[PDB]
């Protein structure tokens, strides 16, 4: 958290500051793209 | 491939079987079962 | 020199009465905006 780290999240790449998300995600979902492609948010796959 | 189930429950009151009423509502997912079936029919159980 | 006076003064006031209704007075100076944003949204738009 809070640092610029390379991630993997079941597939994808990309490199991000994965910090706190302070959201309101219904439970059937998993991306938050906001506009375009890009990928806001991503969900956990072990503690979701 | 899949089959996929969207719903939502929601409480109104309407003439009982008569004019589906007005407003919006978005049905969310529940359920999706990986299966290969072709399906031409279906018969509702009451 | 009090008519002129007059009535620079009363179409001087006229000029903040006539530029803060119609709504759209000030189109010349909002479509470059818009332009700029239209571009800018388009061109973020074809990344997809
Ligand atoms: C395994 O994943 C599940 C997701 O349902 C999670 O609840 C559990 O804590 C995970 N266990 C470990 C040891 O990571």
């Amino acid at each position: 958290k809070n640092k610029c780290v390379n991630f993997n999240f079941n597939g994808l790449k990309g490199t991000g500051v994965l910090t706190e998300s302070n959201k309101k995600f219904l439970p059937f979902q998993q991306f938050g793209r906001d506009i375009a492609d890009t990928t806001d948010a991503v969900r956990d796959p072990q503690t979701l | 491939g899949y089959f996929k189930i969207y719903s939502k429950h929601t409480p109104i009151i309407v003439r009982e079987p008569e004019d589906l009423p007005q407003g919006f509502s978005a049905l969310e997912p529940l359920v999706d079962l990986p299966i290969g079936i072709n399906i031409t029919r279906f018969q509702t159980l009451l | 020199q009090k008519l002129i006076a007059n009535q620079f003064n009363s179409a001087i006031g006229k000029i903040q009465d006539s530029l803060s209704s119609t709504a759209s007075a000030l189109g010349k100076l909002q479509d470059v905006v818009n332009h700029n944003a239209q571009a800018l949204n388009t061109l973020v738009k074809q990344l997809s």
